[PDB]
């Protein structure tokens, strides 16, 4: 019955301010640290801060000490992180968590609040199909999804009937659009004899691509 | 402030058998710290606190060792379920600091990538765009290099590169390397020649196309 | 007499953790409180002949502000006859105590 529930993810303008919000039940939320984590995709987390609840005393880490600002409102038992002049290097997810105690069993953590600092706007992907150069056993054949925004898109090919020998590569953020692509290798026997499709579908743009592969040529 | 430093930064191993995790303090931590394992981007999970004591719950083949700067977690047998980031923290002094992390991951044989190369589509071109892409794929160990050559001369700019996670089926990964270019730029050369360089071979595989064939 | 200010909440951080229940806890907190506030008033032996308001001073002092707002914090649960609480809290203390013990 101990937790900590934060706000769900924000995407935030650079320049602009975010309040991350972490409501603590279960235990008496005045008596016990609260410290707040920074953590980019599959890096080492830093350390913000903590804030006593009970009386709103906070330490910083220096790094911090003017991006980041803690509150408390111990009626609703809910810890809060200000975040302010927020630029992409802002861009992480933040974690509250109870530190580990020689006094008790466990720590506690927040399940994390995903910050996005861009100006992108929602923006439907461009799906290009990658055949072969003009003149194998094999053959690798490719989809190309190119500037949408935000995550995610998911990628299949004929339909989820073709799952052997596919590559789906993780979007990577070129100048504020996400760029996605897909490999997927057949026996020479097998393409261009039957049809090979890639779909895409970005939901938050409403959008469904379906680009059937074709032999480049004259 | 106090540096954690996670060696070595991937760790290979196949189920069943040991292995130590090794984190170094560069200066005096005590007992102070703590080890969490982390599958995905979800919390941390506390394995061990204060060096060597372990969390309720957390099974027997956990343990960790070491006090002042040299601190050792070790899995007795290692499962499916372990492979992924650990990461340790020192609570000695402020800041707090972690690690950068150690990767747990399924051993199996190093393997040369199959390289492709595919020229702008021609849809994409209509559009005033040129993606080259060149992907390399179903290679081991992960660490890999592309080198992009636009008429025989290296090009830095304009690359961006994604890895997969370790497959599934046979454990190895595969990269995308994507130069974009303006339709403008990408009629202004003829030769384009990805090259990728793994630990496999001394020499580079070598996939090239002519814009104009 | 600095040094024995440093000894005193170094003690008392001992019986603190030791301690059976909020008495020798609240007395323990009560005494680093008045020990933490004295040393603030010191000069430590490399800033002897230093500024009263050279940026190292200041930080010295500032290391007391932090551990008597922590002190205050858990003299607050050990009022309360929170053991546990105030034991957890003097943990972090410590991590104070230990950032600032020997920096000057």
């Amino acid at each position: 019955q101990i937790q900590l529930q934060q706000s769900g993810p924000e995407l935030v303008k650079p320049g602009a301010s975010v309040k991350i919000s972490c409501k603590a039940s279960g235990y008496t939320f005045t008596d016990f640290y609260i410290n707040w984590m920074k953590q980019r995709p599959g890096q080492g987390l830093e350390w913000i801060g903590w804030i006593f609840p009970g009386s709103g005393n906070t330490h910083y880490n220096e790094k911090f000490k003017g991006k980041a600002t803690l509150i408390v409102d111990t009626s609703s038992s809910t810890a809060f992180m200000q975040l302010n002049s927020l630029t992409s290097e802002d861009s992480a997810v933040y974690f509250c968590t109870r530190p580990v105690s020689y006094y008790y069993d466990f720590d506690y953590w927040g399940q994390g609040t995903t910050l996005t600092v861009s100006s992108a706007k929602t923006t439907a992907p461009s799906v290009y199909p990658l055949a072969p150069v003009c003149g194998g056993s094999s053959v690798t054949l490719g989809c190309l999804v190119k500037g949408y925004f935000p995550e995610p898109v998911t990628l299949t090919w004929n339909s989820g009937s073709l799952s052997s020998g596919v590559h789906t590569f993780p979007a990577v953020l070129q100048s504020d659009l996400y760029t996605l692509s897909s490999s997927v290798t057949v026996t020479s026997s097998t393409w261009p004899s039957q049809s090979i499709t890639c779909n895409v579908a970005h939901p938050a743009s409403s959008t469904k691509v379906d680009k059937k592969i074709e032999p480049r040529g004259p | 402030d106090i540096v954690l430093t996670q060696s070595p930064a991937t760790l290979s191993v196949t189920p069943g058998d040991r292995v130590s995790l090794s984190c170094r303090a560069s200066q005096s931590v005590s007992n102070y710290l703590h080890w969490y394992q982390q599958k995905s981007h979800e919390s941390p999970r506390l394995l061990i606190k204060y060096a060597s004591q372990s969390i309720s719950g957390i099974p027997s083949r956990f343990s960790g060792s070491g006090s002042g700067t040299d601190f050792t977690l070790s899995i007795n047998s290692v499962e499916t379920e372990d492979f992924g980031m650990y990461f340790c923290q020192q609570s000695n002094s402020w800041p707090l600091t972690f690690g950068a992390g150690t990767k747990l991951e399924l051993r199996r044989a190093d393997a040369a990538p199959t390289v492709s190369i595919f020229p702008p589509s021609s849809e994409q071109l209509t559009s005033g765009g040129a993606s080259v892409v060149c992907f390399l794929n179903n290679f081991y160990p992960k660490d890999i290099n592309v080198k992009w050559k636009i008429d025989g001369s290296e090009r830095q700019n304009g690359v961006l590169n994604s890895w997969t996670d370790q497959d599934s089926k046979d454990s190895t990964y595969s990269m995308s390397s994507t130069l974009t270019l303006t339709k403008d730029e990408y009629e202004r050369h003829n030769s384009y020649t990805c090259e990728a360089t793994h630990k496999t071979s001394t020499s580079p595989i070598v996939k090239s196309f002519n814009r104009n064939e | 007499d600095l040094e024995d200010n440093w000894e005193t909440l170094n003690d008392n951080l001992k019986v603190i953790e030791k301690a059976d229940n909020a008495a020798q806890v609240k007395d323990a907190l009560t005494k680093m409180r008045a020990a933490a506030l004295d040393a603030q008033k010191a000069t430590p032996p490399k800033l002897e002949d230093k500024s009263p308001d050279s940026p190292e001073m200041k930080d010295f002092r500032h290391g007391f502000d932090i551990l008597v707002g922590q002190i205050d914090d858990a003299l607050k649960l050990a009022n309360e006859g929170k053991v546990k609480e105030a034991q957890a809290a003097a943990e972090q203390l410590k991590t104070t105590r230990n950032a600032y013990i020997q920096k000057y």
